[PDB]
């Protein structure tokens, strides 16, 4: 009735809005700062006070100390290195040697110890954020998953039950199978549970240009491994960080291999890891080196093959929970028309299945719907399937 | 990449022929009980077509007047066999002027199972139920891909199999008859089928100490079907 | 001057290292295998120089090496490519070890399992010595080892080490450890203080890893 | 800026009305709530004077820095552009959030302290492999295959557009498509229609120049790609011939094929990863299917497999009447003969005797197209 009174009443108070708001004073619109209304504590105090008074406090490393006396060995990025003294503020207790230290421009005297070097690209893949993935879904290998719980969490949970035992829990294990049966999707059930330091790894990004210098990462790795009390490490696709040694002939896949050793030594050997639990998984086993193979590292060795029946029928009741489908369909029959069949198939077919209620106008798919898909994904996509050359993992 | 047919598992047994334990699992479901009273036997056909002729495919095949079989897996490999063993019975009738029993017929063909090579090529895809009527009176055993056979009670066997087994210990019993076992199969065939059952679904064949191997035909099966 | 050990990895060569490090009283060095890389050159040059420059200071000391193969490579003749930089290292591992102005100061003591990727210099006859292989343990000390490693823990006297060295041929240190901690954990599955022979038992089952495929039908 | 995100009644309603009536009053609470603070606080004009109190606290020689590490308490360590890392602190007026490692960060010339940040001057490849606008025709320049095309829509559009009939059916959409078939078969020439189509990001990649010859730059190269296909929106990433990994070796890179492993080992975890993937589709195209790795090739990686046929002759005069639809046809010609002249022609072979028989007609200065036009065309198409 009012077209126009509430349009322009409207439009008025919407205008009116910025009209005081730049009055207020969020503009200037900048190339890298903060809100104007928000600094205003380093406003007359700290603009005189956290920069008049404050040094710049350049920071170094200590090459090391020397008897009797502080005489401190300096060294700093690029420059020359000098005998340098400690401040009154902090005692020579924490000054070890190799350790960073913030140091005056003038007197060069050392203010307060830092920590050492990071490599960030290592602190990249903490994943620092859980996701979703429930042993709920990923039933059908239960056993698989009452295996590996024991292994991954019951100590860490319970660091009682091994102790008061006597026992030392294993601290290795890999996880291995075709392509598509749920061992990426089995971490992730994992990384959900966890509560630790999970720090993912994947054997690829480890490839690099120069000469040790993936060793070196590893080196870090394990350097901010040992700094955290109780931490897991993961390992997805170890085939491309390392098969075996065959060297013959010119010098193939040597800057490989390096890696790989020092991925052994870092695993066993001379006070080694303590409480870093690591995990492994591949799709073919059947290339690694046996001295990686070797338990003290890789000592559970947890298989994912297809379901028997049940496994099948439950897998077809996780992804099939969640869809508007007939009441009166049974999986069962499904599960007869799918042998040799992955839950990812399983759920894929079960994607394809309500596209087939969406193809004209249907809201919940039937049984023959399902059939529709069975035909298409398992015997018409027949011709792939990339499974068989993988149960033998070749 | 390519091993040898003759390649031993690192687990020790094999690969191929425990392939071929995986290839009958594909098979149509089979059903076939021994009663004291008599042994009686059952199979789907797994329909496809309505231009197909229904009766131009049967899993049931007979060896002799008293001895019957059971096929799953692949088919055309089993008429082999088949013949094999009917031959068998030809000689050893030929030969001794009597029957040659049911087990003695198992051994014979199970030997046969296995003896492929490269010299003088392959394991057979089928899985074998032999239903008959000795001086023993009923008899029904089971074979092997391996050649490994057994004397069963009522075997369940196909791709509903290992489910079947499961419902089919719950309700034998030694001491069954036989109308009371063809209906108790049907039902369970019922379930695990995946059609509406029909007398076209299905076909039947009984041996009894009694009459000779009969087969069943489509006139007196649906009272059964009615009268499930 | 100049010891090696060689063998299968499962042996145990860095458990005599880190048991003669606990027996004397000297300046025990070690060495990772690939430590001597860098990405710029010659850093592993004057890496090596330092270490037996400090190991010179150092009159009584020994020097470890774990895991020689990472640099002790079979050197090649290629074109267009090949690696030269470790070979560097490798050389002046060699020279500086041993040749022009020696010492008898600093023993060495070396860690492999495979000796065909190694070049033959190395292996000359008294820059490497004394060469031993680890074979693989017999049966009685099969028996003494899950005896060693079975020593903290609740044990009826249930055990025959003689029938489970018996039962367990093939394995090493490593995995007749394993079934001793793994028959540790199934007791604990169980709940059982003690520990019984079929503890035992079952843990080779999971050392020894197999695939289960429904094998019932022979015998 | 985001006042009030409610707009549901959307007609002439005393509800619509009293919410901007309620708004109303709480922006004149806000206009006459500042303007006292001016009136009985000038004692500043608060627009430029603690605004140029900021700009006279910072000097004009603002170095540019790089961010490495965080500790809370307004002081890092922050590396310079020699190389010689400090350890100055920050101010209160640099709004400490947008503070990553590797950032750049506006620093003192005097005490090098921590300024302000640095917006980023975006990425050379970024636009490089960004495709920027619809290449051409829609779908209708297409012709003859009407079936694949609801497949391409299944899969990539019908998500886009309504996503209403994947929540009510309780589902989502599928993953990953791939194309395949004889070359020439309009391949890509679909994969421009789609770019046509889509408002989302689309990049483009063949699968050629995806080898180095650096080591892990091919897998460093899929990762910030990756990470260039998430940062951004729905995007959608298409590759071309990928079997071209696989095919060719070339002597620029160092390593063999087991670099180039390496690489579709990365890939290959970029397709399914454990990490949130997030509104990124995947189109691939080639011609030789059977030949590279079927781990990319499983469900969970590829969704939807879709092969291309061979023209029958039906559609292939439709092809012609694509081809031949703004030409001036002198009616000389008859287009069946140019149909079974090959059994089996592409539809680049169609428009490659139709654009080089107007270069015939080109040589001549004529304007219409005349049958022996087509008659040595074919001569020059086919036959060498
Ligand atoms: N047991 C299962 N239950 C439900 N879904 C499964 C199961 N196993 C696999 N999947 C499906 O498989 C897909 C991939 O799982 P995952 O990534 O773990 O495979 P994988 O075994 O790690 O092999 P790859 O390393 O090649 O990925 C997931 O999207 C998941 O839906
Ligand atoms: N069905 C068709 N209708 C119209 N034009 C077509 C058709 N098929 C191919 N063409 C023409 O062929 C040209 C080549 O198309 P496109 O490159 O997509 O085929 P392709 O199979 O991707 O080729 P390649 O195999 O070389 O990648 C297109 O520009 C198009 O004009
Ligand atoms: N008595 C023993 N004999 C052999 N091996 C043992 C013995 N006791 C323990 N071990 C195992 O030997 C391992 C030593 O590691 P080792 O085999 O030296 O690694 P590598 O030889 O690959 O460098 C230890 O992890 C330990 O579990
Ligand atoms: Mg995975
Ligand atoms: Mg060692
Ligand atoms: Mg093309």
């Amino acid at each position: 009735t009012y077209s126009r009174q509430i349009k322009q009443v409207e439009d008025d108070i919407q205008q009116l809005l910025k009209k005081i708001n730049e009055l207020t004073g969020i503009k200037e619109s900048d190339t890298g700062l903060a809100p104007p209304a928000l600094w205003d504590l380093a406003a007359d105090k700290q603009t005189l006070q956290s920069e008049q008074p404050l040094q710049v406090a350049r920071c170094t490393k200590i090459i090391n100390a020397d008897s009797e006396d502080p005489k401190y060995i300096i060294n700093v990025k690029q420059f020359a290195k000098f005998v340098v003294d400690l401040s009154d503020q902090v005692a020579p207790t924490d000054i070890e040697e190799g350790m960073r230290v913030g140091v005056d421009r003038n007197k060069y005297q050392i203010h307060i110890p830092l920590p050492p070097k990071i490599d960030p690209t290592v602190t990249m893949m903490q994943v620092e954020e859980k996701p979703d993935v429930t042993y709920s879904d990923v039933g059908g290998c239960k056993e698989q998953i009452e295996k590996l719980r024991e292994v991954v969490e019951t100590p860490l949970l319970h660091p009682e039950r091994f102790v008061n035992l006597g026992i030392e829990p294993p601290k290795g294990v890999l996880l291995f199978g075709p392509p598509g049966t749920g061992k990426t999707l089995c971490a992730r059930a994992v990384a959900n549970r966890t509560d630790a330091c999970f720090i993912r790894v994947i054997g690829s990004e480890l490839v690099q240009k120069y000469v040790g210098e993936g060793a070196r990462m590893v080196r870090e790795l394990f350097e901010m491994a040992r700094t955290k009390k109780a931490c897991l490490i993961f390992f997805d696709e170890i085939d491309a960080i390392g098969g075996a040694r065959f060297d013959d002939g010119a010098g193939g896949d040597n800057e490989v291999q390096r890696t790989m050793l020092e991925l052994i030594n870092q695993l066993d050997g001379f006070d080694p890891r303590g409480n870093i639990k690591v995990l492994m998984a591949t799709n073919r086993p059947d290339t690694l080196d046996p001295a990686l193979m070797r338990p003290g590292r890789l000592d559970r060795k947890i298989e994912f093959s297809l379901p028997d029946l049940e496994g099948r029928t439950h897998i077809f009741k996780i992804h099939a929970r969640s869809m508007s489908v007939e009441r009166d369909i049974r999986f069962e029959l499904l599960a007869r028309l799918c042998p040799n069949s992955t839950g990812a198939e399983i759920r894929s077919v079960c994607t394809e299945a309500g596209m087939f209620a969406i193809r004209a106008r249907r809201k919940i798919a039937t049984e023959k719907d399902f059939l529709e898909a069975v035909n298409k994904v398992i015997k018409s996509y027949a011709k792939f399937s990339a499974t068989p050359r993988y149960m033998t993992y070749n | 990449y390519d091993r040898g047919v003759n390649t031993f598992s690192p687990e020790g047994r094999l690969f191929q022929v425990e392939y071929a334990i995986e290839a009958i699992k594909l098979g149509s479901t089979a059903i076939g009980i021994q009663t004291s009273e008599g042994v009686c036997l059952a199979v789907e056909k797994r329909i496809t077509s309505p231009l197909m002729e229904p009766s131009s495919i049967e899993k049931i095949v007979e060896i002799d007047a008293h001895i019957g079989c059971a096929m799953s897996g692949l088919i055309a490999d089993a008429k082999t066999l088949i013949d094999k063993a009917r031959v068998e019975t030809q000689n050893h009738w030929f030969t001794y002027n009597e029957t040659m029993t049911v087990e003695s017929v198992t051994q014979a063909v199970s030997n046969l199972a296995l003896q492929f090579g490269e010299e003088d090529s392959r394991p057979f895809g089928v899985a074998l139920l032999f239903g008959g009527v000795d001086e023993k009176g009923p008899q029904l055993f089971h074979m092997d891909p391996s050649g490994t056979f057994v004397q069963c009670d009522a075997r369940a066997i196909g791709s509903a199999s290992e489910g079947a087994q499961s419902s089919l210990q719950e309700v034998y019993h030694k001491s069954m008859t036989l109308k009371e076992a063809i209906k108790s199969s049907l039902i369970i065939l019922k379930q695990v089928m995946e059609e509406k059952l029909n007398a076209t679904n299905i076909e039947l064949a009984t041996v009894q100490p009694g009459q000779n191997f009969h087969m069943f035909t489509k006139e007196e099966l649906e009272e059964v079907i009615k009268d499930i | 001057k100049g010891v090696l050990m060689y063998g299968p990895p499962g042996t145990g060569k860095t458990l005599l290292a880190r048991a003669c490090a606990a027996q004397t009283k000297a300046t025990f060095l070690k060495l990772a295998g690939p430590q001597l890389v860098q990405m710029f050159i010659g850093d592993g040059a004057k890496l090596v120089r330092d270490a037996f420059a400090l190991a010179k200071e150092k009159a009584p000391s020994i020097i470890f090496i774990d895991e020689l193969d990472a640099i002790g490579t079979k050197r090649f003749d290629s074109e267009k490519a090949g690696d030269r930089e470790v070979q560097r290292t490798m050389l002046e591992l060699l020279n500086q070890l041993d040749g022009f102005q020696p010492n008898t100061q600093v023993k060495v003591i070396a860690a492999t399992n495979r000796v065909d990727i190694l070049d033959p210099a190395l292996l000359r006859s008294g820059r490497l010595d004394r060469k031993i292989e680890f074979p693989m343990p017999n049966e009685e000390a099969r028996a003494r080892i899950m005896q060693i490693h079975s020593r903290k823990m609740n044990v009826s006297p249930d055990v025959n080490y003689e029938e489970l060295a018996r039962c367990t041929d093939d394995f090493n240190g490593a995995q007749c450890k394993a079934v001793c901690v793994e028959a540790g954990m199934i007791a604990l599955r169980r709940g059982a203080t003690e520990l019984t022979h079929e503890d035992y038992m079952e843990g080779i089952l999971e050392v020894q890893a197999k695939k289960k495929a429904n094998l019932q039908y022979y015998a | 800026a985001s006042k009030l995100p409610l707009v549901t009644p959307h007609t002439q309603c005393r509800l619509k009305l009293l919410k901007l009536e309620r708004i109303k009053d709480y922006l004149l609470m806000e206009e006459e709530f500042i303007r006292n603070q001016e009136q009985m606080k000038p004692l500043e004009e608060k627009q430029e004077e603690e605004r140029s109190k900021v700009d006279d606290l910072r000097g004009t020689p603002m170095s540019v820095g790089t961010l490495e590490e965080i500790i809370d308490d307004n002081h890092a360590i922050v590396s310079t552009s020699v190389g010689s890392e400090h350890y100055v602190s920050i101010l209160s007026f640099v709004d400490k959030d947008l503070l990553e490692p590797g950032c750049s960060v506006l620093l003192n010339h005097k005490v090098h302290a921590v300024i302000g940040v640095l917006m980023d001057d975006t990425d050379p490849l970024v636009t490089v492999m960004k495709v920027e606008k619809a290449p051409q025709e829609t779908y209708a320049d297409i012709g003859g295959l009407d079936n694949q095309i609801q497949e391409i829509k299944e899969s990539v559009e019908l998500p886009l557009t309504h996503p209403e009939y994947y929540e009510e059916m309780g589902i989502k959409p599928p993953k990953g498509v791939i194309l395949y078939g004889p070359p020439g078969t309009g391949k890509t020439l679909l994969a421009k229609a789609v770019a046509n189509q889509t408002s989302a990001t689309f990049l483009r990649v063949v699968g050629s120049e995806l080898i180095q010859k650096y080591l892990g730059d091919g897998p460093k190269l899929v990762r910030e790609l990756f990470r260039v296909a998430e940062e951004h929106a729905p995007s959608i990433v298409f590759i071309d011939e990928i079997d071209a990994i696989g095919t060719k070796r070339y002597d620029s890179n160092s390593g063999g094929e087991r670099e180039i492993q390496r690489t579709m080992l990365e890939l290959l975890n970029q397709l399914d990863g454990f990490d949130s993937r997030g509104d990124v589709k995947v189109i691939m195209a080639t011609n030789r299917i059977e030949t590279l790795d079927p781990a990319l090739i499983r469900p969970g990686r590829i969704d939807r497999k879709i092969e291309f046929p061979l023209p029958d002759e039906k559609t292939k005069k439709r092809i012609f009447q694509i081809h031949t639809s703004r030409m001036t046809l002198a009616d000389d010609v008859t287009l069946d003969d140019l149909i079974m002249a090959k059994d089996d022609l592409s539809g680049a072979d169609i428009k490659a005797i139709c654009t080089e028989a107007g270069l015939m007609a080109l040589r001549e200065r004529r304007m219409k197209v005349t049958n022996e036009d087509f008659k040595k065309s074919k001569e020059n198409v086919l036959y060498k």
